[PDB]
């Protein structure tokens, strides 16, 4: 009579890598590296906004494109590929800077800083921004001279931040397609544009040559006030823009899907897995597993698999 | 493994312990059978999830876009980025797969530890009523029926009960 | 434990045994009695020590600040930074909560591995003259007075004078 | 019968650690590896500090009122205060934080006199922005001007060879106007034109009316090397260069200093004295720390698992 | 070591076992003799040679220059990759440092391990034939001459043949 | 009676190794794995090299007379030396060192003509900060200017599409004059106005007379895509553009060439041969090599504890 001890074993084991061995064969693991991608933005639980033909920077001067999200609000800002900032030619100093404010800002809502005028235009307008025949930035002033070659008056116009929330503010310079096209626009000779708070200084001239506005932003503080003081080519904020709560931005060619829930997201959609590794994509936005090379690293989860013969 | 049980002196596993992860087969006059013993198996399962809560199910913390797919970034910034994530990839794959082959170093000398502890177990429980064969086996140098074979493994076996029997056969 | 013995077939510890990390305890004709084994006990503390060395008062290296906490940097290259803060961060948390796991774990499994070694030590010693309980005792087949306890303890014990008597109190 | 028992100690009360395997295991005795413990105060015992207060890092080298006791220093670790300025007459520094970084780590600045005379003009610029018992400028610069209102600045050079071991931190100033008439006053009329040349640096400056400003430039000269100013006004002329001294360390703080206490990692709200591997009271850290992690505890065994009786 | 064998029980090393990692030393009337163990010397190797292939000739990984040595970049993005290089290289010597001392911990035990294995294979072998020293050695209690010494190293040993001789030597009291 | 004894092998010395637990534990074998071991030499054996001497690597897209040799070139390891120059003429690349980083691995260049013509503008601007065989210029670029001194150089477009199958390399510089009275000179009076468009780029530049200078700008072209350059004067044209060729390296070294060993890791002390895991010998390399660690040395036990003879 004898009793004989032993242990469980499998036909077919599973392959695993330890420090001693390649391939060894054990009774059962798990993979560590997540491989499955969810092809959609998985916006349930969220309240994303998919931004289009409008290009982010867009929302906050307004060009036709970006009509439809002036003031948005969302948890889940979804860029896409057809986004575009402007209408007239022109670009954003710091673009992306601005860009990564407004991916967390929790969208943006807009207010009247209140700037009224006399004694000069404001009703300027261009055939490559249209809405209804000719107009502008729907947030933006073009600002010219009463009629043609008139001098443009020395100006000042200032915005205290009345909110308890720092107030995004932007402006515009425009460079005029030649010498004498920013004369029949504003006054003769040099131009120039100072912008000043407690904490932001600089100056700007126009270059004419090249027709183009470009867009220039600062961040005031609460209870601060921004002095705008210019003599022509100067595009004026009629509204401001004041940060919601909290977001995540995207870049994605993704569909959005409300019927799957996820917290990590990059160019190809959802990433949902408890898995500590992925190998699916190397840039990654929220809360995600850590990026790897390896296809597949396997965590054995059970004894050495020694079958029978 | 380390503690030379399993892959070691016990030949090979049994294919038909379908029951556990650890076990007995004894064989009498009434003929052999197999049984799974709960507490070893347990005790190696519990280990091999202490792991899994540790690996699967963490909280990740959030990081957002510091480039630009539609809009390419300043050269210089956007060189430095690529620089500093393809370094950050290659530490994390240097730590994922250590991880790994760390973590099943030791969870195969654990199974293996487990198996040698069980083995251990029954060795001073059958006391001097036993000698093991070096295969894994104990030959029971008296009669040991269902019951007896029961009472090994339900670890009430008094070996007094049978100690006299035995070591007239051991010496004989 | 690896090894089986601390939280395996020792039952619990001895919160008398004040002494040092393991210990004898005794039954005879004069009472019980504790006391500690020097060799197994200096030998955890020593290797413990080793990993404290290891970890504690490490020299570093230096860093510098990139940032700006007074005046804000250009925030292209703060996101950068606090990007790249983040993941280092992230990994060193990993390094941190891995290393103090898996040290854990040895340090058991090598207090455990002491134990052991100082039975095994122990039962080689004793020869044919005792036989195990399974709780960790030794059942001892001969009369055993508190010398020949003691020469148990500093490894002097000659199996030899006791075996005849052992041997005929087995059958 | 007689027996002999092996067996190890244990407490009633264990410590909890995490293994691999385990969540709050308890054992016997455990010693943290993470450090929490802040000490309010920059530690400045066995240091050499300097507390720069309510001088801006910068103006240590153009000097206005605030830097007037730090033109020189020696020091091996140099803190920066919210309330430093380094400007009495707006305008900024160009590269500012790449400046910044370079002066953290000088172990202060020792300051030389560049031998530059002028004849036929008016040295003795002056402006209430920077007030020292009186209306006053920067105490390293002069502020070049002509004779009397409206008479021509002549056209001048004025070079400089560092005869030094180590390279020379050389600064200049343009002064823009706040008006072309202002301009006309204090310089001739007609283009102002700045050259600043060395063997490794060449850049024009031009003034741009109308901002009202002093905007700040610099350059590094090599040993043997020569700077070259070529200007006809609008020209803040320096009087002194800056040579470093050794090593120091940049602090930033809103901590009080204390000579009783001895560190060499500091942060934000003061200083980090331990010689755990690990931290969780900054991310954001300067000198020789422990590394940051966003554990609170974790807690390193340093005896066997603890089974009470 | 964790096994109690090596640096344990058994004193010192062999210097004169050139032949192979582990050994049997044996005194019978024909003298001594020392022979090398080929199963256990290989399995110790073979885990050692593993640990080898995963850390040397491995496929290194690509490296391009950020920085520029012969003109200095500008300050601001260059103390940038200065700061993110000493971070890397801080987590690389951890993790080198940390590696090589895991590995070190656990190579001197599976070779402690080896050594225990061995010892109680044999210790199985000879059943009730032999007894433990304590020394690493076992006091056989019958004749066992230069071709039974041969039998225990190459596993062919039938404790059967012996056993009557042995519980003779072994049990040396009256049996009632 | 008879007895047989288990036991392992020893040296009468062996080598220290670190633990977990214990500092200087002697083990019977060890091994290094990290590289100290330098080669004072870029190997370039089973390569094609290119030392470029006196030539910056820029100054192979626009060619000062010491890039002549390194116009159009073909290499998969590119050595770059400390007396390397981009320029002639004074001035500097903007994105310098971003450029230099995608000329490095670009697997050497050749060039096209982007085929402009021009009519009632001077194409022969010189200087003899480029000499070469007398006062030349910069041989891919076209120092543009006005007829005779004084005269308006008229405003102008130059067009140029990608008809290739990767991205062409397009350069263009800005002439800043010594002075306001040069600038007249060489191309009119007024203010002059640089426009550079491409479906992904627009930049406009003035020149900033004071000191002179040509100041080099750059973009990516992609196939298919047309740039367009609008200018009144200071501008220096484009006649060749650049297109990749493949796969290399660029190493910053003043090491010599040796064509006797091979090596994949370089760096500005030379090469590092090696199959180890880490090295101590240099922070920046280029190439396939070890992680740079800051300990010069860590031994690996081969081999299980030492314990000598008594
Ligand atoms: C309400 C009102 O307009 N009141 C004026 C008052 O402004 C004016 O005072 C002076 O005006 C002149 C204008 O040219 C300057 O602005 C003077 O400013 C000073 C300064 O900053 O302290 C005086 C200083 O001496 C000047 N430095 C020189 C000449 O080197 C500077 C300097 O010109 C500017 O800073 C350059 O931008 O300006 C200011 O005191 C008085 C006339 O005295 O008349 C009131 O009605
Ligand atoms: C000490 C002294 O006064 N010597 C003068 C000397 O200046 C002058 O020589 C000419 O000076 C002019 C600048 O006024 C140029 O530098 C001339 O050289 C070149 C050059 O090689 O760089 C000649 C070249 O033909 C020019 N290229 C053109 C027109 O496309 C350039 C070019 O104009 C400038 O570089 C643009 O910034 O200049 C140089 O010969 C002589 C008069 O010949 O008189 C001495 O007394
Ligand atoms: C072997 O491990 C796998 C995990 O890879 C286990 O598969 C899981 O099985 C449960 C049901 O018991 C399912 O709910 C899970 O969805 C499965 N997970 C995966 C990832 O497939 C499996 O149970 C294990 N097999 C044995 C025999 O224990
Ligand atoms: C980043 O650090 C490197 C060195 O690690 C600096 O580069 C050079 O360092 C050497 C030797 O230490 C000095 O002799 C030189 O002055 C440095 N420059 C060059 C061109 O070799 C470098 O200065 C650091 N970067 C910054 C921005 O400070
Ligand atoms: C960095 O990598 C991204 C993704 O591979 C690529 O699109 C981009 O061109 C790279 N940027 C630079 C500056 O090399
Ligand atoms: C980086 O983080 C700090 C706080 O740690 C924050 O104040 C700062 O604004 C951040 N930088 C950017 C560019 O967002
Ligand atoms: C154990 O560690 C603790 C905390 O680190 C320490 O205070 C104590 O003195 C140590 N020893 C004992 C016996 O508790
Ligand atoms: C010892 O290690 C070295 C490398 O460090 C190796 O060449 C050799 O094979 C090893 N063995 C012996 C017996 O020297």
């Amino acid at each position: 009579d004898k009793i004989c001890l032993g242990h469980h074993a499998v036909a077919n084991g599973t392959k695993v890598n330890t420090l001693t061995e390649r391939g060894i064969e054990v009774v059962n693991a798990t993979e560590t590296v997540e491989t499955t991608n969810i092809k959609k933005i998985c916006t349930q639980g969220k309240r994303p906004t998919d931004l289009g033909q409008c290009g982010l920077l867009g929302t906050l001067i307004g060009p036709p494109q970006c009509d439809q999200f002036l003031e948005f609000s969302s948890d889940l800002i979804i860029e896409r590929r057809e986004g575009t900032d402007i209408c007239y030619p022109g670009r954003f100093t710091n673009e992306e800077s601005l860009r990564q404010i407004l991916r967390r800002s929790g969208g943006i809502g807009k207010e009247s800083m209140g700037f009224t005028y006399s004694g000069i235009r404001t009703n300027g307008a261009t055939s490559a921004c249209t809405r209804s025949g000719s107009s502008f930035y729907a947030e933006m002033k073009w600002l010219l001279s009463n009629s043609d070659n008139a001098a443009f008056p020395q100006m000042t116009k200032a915005y205290r931040n009345p909110r308890n929330k720092p107030a995004l503010i932007i402006w515009g310079v425009h460079h005029s397609e030649s010498v004498s096209e920013q004369t029949k626009l504003y006054g003769s000779g040099n131009k120039l544009i100072t912008v000043r708070s407690s904490k932001y200084q600089q100056s700007f001239t126009p270059n004419p040559g090249a027709r183009r506005i470009d867009f220039h932003w600062l961040l005031l503080d609460p209870n601060d006030t921004v002095t705008f003081t210019f003599n022509g080519a100067f595009i004026a904020p009629d509204r401001t823009s004041f940060f919601r709560g909290e977001s995540l931005g995207v870049q994605s060619d993704a569909p959005l899907d409300s019927s799957c829930r996820g917290d990590c997201f990059h160019s190809g959609g959802t990433i949902v897995s408890s898995l500590p590794f992925q190998n699916i994509n190397s840039r990654t936005v929220g809360k995600c597993p850590r990026y790897v090379k390896q296809k597949s690293l396997l965590l054995a989860t059970g004894m050495r698999n020694v079958p029978e013969k | 493994g380390l503690f030379g049980a399993i892959a070691g002196f016990i030949e090979n596993g049994w294919e038909g312990l379908i029951n556990g992860w650890y076990g007995f087969r004894h064989q009498n006059a009434q003929g052999e059978g197999t049984a799974a013993d709960y507490k070893s198996t347990q005790s190696a399962i519990d280990q091999i999830t202490g792991k899994l809560n540790r690996l699967i199910g963490k909280t990740n913390q959030q990081f957002e876009l510091i480039d630009n797919e539609f809009n390419e970034i300043e050269q210089q910034i956007g060189n430095v980025i690529n620089w500093t994530r393809d370094a950050m990839t290659e530490i994390w794959s240097y730590n994922a797969e250590l991880l790994v082959a760390m973590e099943n170093q030791h969870t195969i000398d654990l199974a293996d530890s487990e198996m040698s502890k069980l083995y251990e177990r029954v060795k001073k429980q059958l006391r001097e009523n036993a000698e093991e064969d070096g295969t894994g086996c104990f030959e029971i140098f008296h009669k040991c029926d269902d019951q007896c074979m029961e009472s090994i493994r339900n670890n009430t076996y008094d070996h007094t009960q049978y100690r006299t029997e035995s070591l007239q056969n051991r010496i004989q």
